[PDB]
């Protein structure tokens, strides 16, 4: 009975209390930085310790009035005419170059930027000091060197490069946006060295898509980050101009602060087998635990950067709730974008230059022999062979969406903290050997989890990852949630040994909790929850099937199926391999008691009997031949019939049975014969 | 297109294979077939676009050919017509022939080739199977 | 992959590309060509390990008269200013798109010395350089000016933030505009020496009617700047560290690029370069600028050009 037992299971479902806060609105940014935690929300901005997330201080960047001629942080209060509007904060960061402040970007407000600074004896103090970054452009009015971020989607990052502050900032760009104030899907600013505005260092230093294809060809970013002297992005958009298909695309250029020099782009894609899957949800870059980094053959040290990717609905973004993990070393790709891809395969960039322009009717590339040269005619190339990596889980999580992905490391092993669309948050250990089931999964919010966590990992032995869902921050920490969810001592035993916890006898338990000293995480005993049936005749070869778990040898993922045995009695009963599962057994074979046998333990149930079947009486006696009356029979898998046509079941028990005899074209007597799997001792007769 | 090494998983990551399967003798980069899969060896392609391809490598009935005489013949072929083995000539079992290699030398009674020691229109062997007999060999007439 | 040897002879090179990435030419020619120019003293051939074991590390050379020679590349261990009265020449105007961005220094009738900071641009024909000049915008006097082009420009060490550039033409040196010498190649100053600055920059001012503000400062030890910081800088042997005492007052933007120069016997000298970091003039914070000297002896390697 696989739905009896179906208690082995782990519980998905449980209510943990753990460190959580919430917020009035929701919460967009958020960021760790010298024993406080800053957190963007919806007209807000709270500071809140790690340990308790008790909001020691907020900021108040409530609803503004919008007027289409107030200046952005010039004071137009007074204004009685030109809507309260909201905020929201998309970009906040902190910097410690110049001194130890915050910078946050509002959304409504012409996308600009404002600043606080941290007072040296209580850096919590963010509402001590307030700047705003807005330098009147006098020489050229007619563009925004301080117009920086967009309203419907953008991303941030900061940089020291040659002790400058550099800000890479992408935009996602509406057709109706530009006329009233121009902007660039992908820049470069640097912030004034008096801390009161940006500049562009060069025209060469934006790329913004062309002016026909602002309405379309839609631009996504979803994540970006550094490494390896080079800046990479990653966004969602179209496979082509008139496609009307979506797939992940990355960019890369290094960090000169001149200007976007070797702008390159690539699809990226992830197949099972082969199925690809389109958009990226949430990214995340690391190193990889030693297990992982040979199974993925990438160094110790090297970076990776993983990725979620969810099939989108048919010609559109939207995921159809299909989703997978998947890894890529930063050095494969980084040699497949300088080595791998041919000359034809690049191609000009479509949105930028134009699918008819000068450049890419003819033009070599000094791809290889140059490393992003600062040069004048730098060409911004576009590949064609997007890269396909494999599945990590292999579509273990084929019918569920991710939207939340972290990734640390323990010992030798790496554990990612996926989060779904429903608010349910997993620990699994990532490996392309085996599958591997979550050790914590448990639902958190009904909101679907944030993209972006922050993980911290003190001594590499206490660490947490703060999440969000919605209105809520929580702590979870790294070193194993609980282990009083798993019953199974398969499912206790093939938990990771950085939770130290084991079987003992009833359940996976802490090592000093239950006191009788059976406490074990190597070995124990399987178990068995029924068995049907248990009332068989003598020389009956009835089929028993066996309800538990841990039904076999145990290896450290593959449960082995062949140290099995049965015992009943002396003898042993015929085992059937193509139906021995951990779940169930089904085999083939006065009361005595039935062994299983594996290579752990072996268990011994004390209630299966040979019961020797007995009929008694049958009724009636004498009547008529229509063959339709109701023949009761009674005494101690059964048949029963005569004149080789079987007499319907109407009624079976033990003690009772009951046939409606079938129709016979004859007026005496036969002797009907029961055929409990096998011709047993007849009754005696009754006249037709 | 040349294959792609089973050891470096680039460009195509399934290539765990090497551990995963022992002593199935995928070497460093020639195409084997680790499933036993129908298609035949296949590799995975360097060439980014296609992941993996079968290898072209002909079947052995392509170079064995026949006479009529059979005796005449003396080959490489050491599977019967329902694709079975022959067993050792030199050895006994399973079955007890007449037929001695060193007793009966000039007709290649090596190990498992097909002979036509009776004069069949076709070579045959005793089956490595205890149950059956012997068998005939399938071989595609001569030219020339 | 070079460690605890900053001397080529310990560390042959295995490697036969500079670092503008040009491959390396035959050692025989370039071996001669030292032999009959260098008296520093059968190294490998047209490998990138350098025979005179200068202290920058390995470099080799390049067949290309314009660069004759270059390094591999390879691991290897004013606000409150005061107006000036009479004209400088020692001050070099940077004209980025026919407007000052930046200063530097006049070293011979052909080279200044600059920034990399000031480099927006690696074009040549939009920079343009300024000698002799009393007013940023030109406007206080014009028999003094003098307006050249762009010849060549040449990066200082890795992580060197300096640079050297080279005229289109030769100028003339007279008393209006005048050069500067080198400090020896072990030269230090010693500490509490008085020596200013000169500034073209934003000058904290409202309003300024453009002219060059020059600014005193004071020398210390690397270990009293370490303090003021408080270990927010990790002070390598490259730099010299002065600062204005009880006055925060230093440069800032337009300035980078600037001569740090200080009179230690007889007549003013150059000691530092002017670089951007740590803000614009903090109280009670001392500067940091570039030393010439630990680079003054390349920059000798490079004036044979």
């Amino acid at each position: 009975c696989k739905e009896a037992l179906a208690k082995s299971e782990m519980n998905v479902n449980m209510k943990y209390q753990l460190p959580n806060f919430t917020a009035e609105t929701p919460i967009q940014n958020v960021i760790l930085h010298e024993h406080h935690i800053f957190l963007g929300a919806t007209n807000y901005i709270y500071v809140l310790n790690e340990e308790d997330l008790q909001k020691v201080a907020e900021y108040k960047t409530g609803p503004v009035l919008e007027h289409p001629d107030c200046f952005p942080c010039q004071d137009c209060s007074s204004k009685a005419n030109g809507v309260w509007k909201d905020n929201i904060n998309m970009a906040l960061v902190v910097d410690t170059y110049y001194d130890d402040q915050l910078i946050s970007c509002g959304s409504v407000n012409r996308g600009t930027c404002q600043r606080h600074v941290f007072p040296h004896n209580h850096t919590a103090d963010i509402q001590s000091e307030v700047h705003c970054i807005f330098s009147p452009q006098i020489e050229e009015p007619s563009q925004c060197p301080d117009c920086v971020v967009s309203a419907l989607g953008a991303k941030v990052l900061s940089s020291v490069k040659d002790r400058f502050i550099n800000f890479f900032v992408g935009n996602t760009i509406n057709s109706s946006y530009f006329p009233d104030h121009p902007l660039h899907s992908i820049s470069v600013r640097r912030l004034k060295e008096t801390k009161d505005g940006f500049m562009f260092l060069t025209d060469q230093s934006y790329i913004d898509v062309l002016p026909e294809f602002r309405d379309s060809y839609p631009i996504k970013y979803v994540h970006a980050f550094e490494s390896n002297n080079f800046i990479y992005f990653l966004t969602v958009q179209r496979e082509t101009l008139d496609a009307q298909t979506f797939h992940t695309r990355i960019i890369r250029f290094c960090s000169i602060n001149s200007g976007l020099h070797s702008y390159m782009e690539m699809p990226l894609e992830c197949i099972l087998t082969k199925e690809v899957f389109n958009i990226l949800q949430a990214a995340y870059v690391s190193k990889p635990g030693a297990q992982l980094a040979r199974q993925i053959g990438a160094s110790l040290n090297d970076d990776i950067l993983f990725g979620v990717f969810a099939q989108s609905k048919p010609d559109s973004a939207e995921p159809m709730d299909r989703s997978a993990m998947c890894a890529f070393p930063i050095k494969y790709v980084n040699d497949f974008f300088n080595k791998i891809v041919n000359k034809n395969n690049v191609r000009c960039l479509q949105h930028f230059y134009g699918p008819n322009h000068e450049h890419c009717f003819n033009r070599t590339l000094l791809r290889n022999s140059s490393g992003c040269e600062a040069r004048r005619d730098e060409y911004r190339t576009e590949f064609t062979t997007a890269l396909q990596r494999v599945d990590l889980f292999m579509g273990q999580f084929s019918e569920v969406l991710l939207t939340s992905i972290s990734t640390f490391i323990k010992g030798d092993l790496t554990i990612a903290n996926l989060g779904t669309s429903e608010g349910r948050f997993m620990q699994v250990v990532v490996s392309r050997s085996g599958p591997s089931t979550p050790h914590v999964n448990f639902l958190l919010d009904s909101h679907p989890v944030s993209p972006e966590v922050i993980v911290e990992h003190t001594l590499n032995q206490n660490g947490y990852t703060l999440v969000i869902t919605g209105k809520k921050i929580t702590k979870i920490p790294l070193n194993g949630l609980g282990c009083r969810h798993f019953q199974s001592c398969s499912q206790c035993l093939s938990a990771p040994p950085f939770v130290q916890c084991g079987w003992c006898h009833d359940k996976c338990v802490r090592s000093e909790e239950c006191l009788s000293g059976t406490w074990t995480q190597q070995i124990c005993l399987p178990a068995i929850y029924k068995v049907f049936p248990n009332s068989a005749p003598l020389e009956g070869g009835t089929r028993l099937t066996i309800c538990g778990w841990d039904f076999g040898f145990r290896r450290n993922n593959k449960f082995d199926l062949k140290k099995t045995r049965v015992l009943l009695g002396n003898e042993s009963c015929t085992l059937t391999l193509s139906e021995s599962t951990m779940n169930t057994l089904k085999c083939t074979v006065f009361n005595m008691s039935i062994i299983i046998s594996n290579g752990h333990g072996t268990t011994q149930y004390s209630t299966f009997s040979y019961v020797d079947p007995v009929i008694t009486s049958i009724s009636p006696k004498y009547g008529p031949m229509a063959g339709g009356t109701l023949l009761t029979l009674t005494g101690n898998s059964r048949h029963i019939s005569i004149g080789g046509k079987t007499c319907t079941l109407k009624s079976v028990s033990n003690s009772i049975l009951e046939c409606y005899t079938p129709a016979q074209t004859i007026s005496t007597e036969f002797a009907v014969k029961l055929k409990i799997d096998l011709a047993n001792r007849e009754t005696s007769i009754f006249s037709y | 297109i040349k294959c792609q090494p089973w050891s470096s998983m680039i460009p195509h990551e399934h290539s765990f294979l090497p551990s995963s399967y022992r002593g199935k003798d995928l070497q460093e980069n020639y195409c084997r077939n680790p499933r036993g899969e129908e298609g035949g060896p296949w590799c995975f392609t360097s060439n980014p676009e296609v992941r993996y391809e079968v290898c072209d490598i002909p079947q052995c009935s392509e170079v064995e050919c026949m006479t009529c005489n059979g005796e005449s013949y003396r080959g490489l072929m050491d599977h019967t017509e329902s694709g079975k083995i022959c067993q050792r000539w030199d050895h006994q079992t399973p079955h007890r022939h007449k037929f001695l290699p060193e007793r009966y030398p000039d007709k290649g009674f090596d190990d498992n080739y097909c002979r036509n020691p009776d004069g069949q229109p076709r070579p045959w062997c005793y089956t490595l199977d205890p149950h059956t007999r012997w068998e005939y060999c399938a071989i595609k007439t001569c030219a020339d | 992959q070079d460690c605890y040897r900053g001397n080529g002879k310990n560390y042959m090179g295995n490697l036969s590309q500079t670092r503008s990435g040009l491959t390396c030419s035959m050692w025989d020619k370039n071996m001669e060509d030292l032999h009959r120019h260098i008296f520093w003293e059968k190294l490998n051939e047209n490998y990138c390990r350098n025979p005179d074991d200068d202290a920058h590390g390995p470099w080799c050379y390049t067949g290309n008269p314009l660069i004759p020679w270059d390094y591999c590349p390879i691991s290897r261990c004013v606000v409150n200013g005061i107006p000036t009265r009479t004209n400088i020449g020692w001050m070099v105007s940077l004209r980025y798109r026919n407007k000052h961005i930046c200063g530097g220094s006049l070293i011979k009738e052909s080279w200044v010395l600059t920034a990399r900071q000031c480099f927006p641009s690696r074009d040549l024909k939009d920079y343009e350089a300024w000698l002799g000049i009393h007013d940023v915008h030109g406007r206080g006097d014009e028999k003094c000016k003098q307006v050249l082009n762009v010849s060549q420009l040449v990066y200082g060490p890795e992580g060197s933030d300096l640079v050297l550039m080279k005229l289109a033409r030769p100028a003339v040196l007279d008393d209006f505009v005048s050069t500067i010498d080198l400090p020896n190649y072990g030269c230090t100053i010693p500490e509490k020496t008085s020596c200013s600055v000169y500034g073209w920059g934003y000058t904290g001012l409202i309003n300024y009617d453009g002219l060059l503000r020059v600014a005193h400062l004071y020398i210390m030890g690397n270990e009293k700047c370490s303090q003021h910081h408080r270990g927010k800088v990790t002070l390598n042997e490259s730099e010299i560290c002065a600062g204005a005492e009880k006055i925060g007052s230093g440069p800032c933007e337009g300035d980078y690029g600037g001569p740090l120069v200080c009179e230690q016997h007889k007549m003013r000298m150059v000691l530092g370069v002017i670089v951007p970091g740590r803000g614009c003039a903090i109280p009670n914070r001392p500067g940091i600028f570039v030393r010439v000297a630990y680079y003054a002896k390349w920059i000798h390697k490079i004036i044979l050009t």
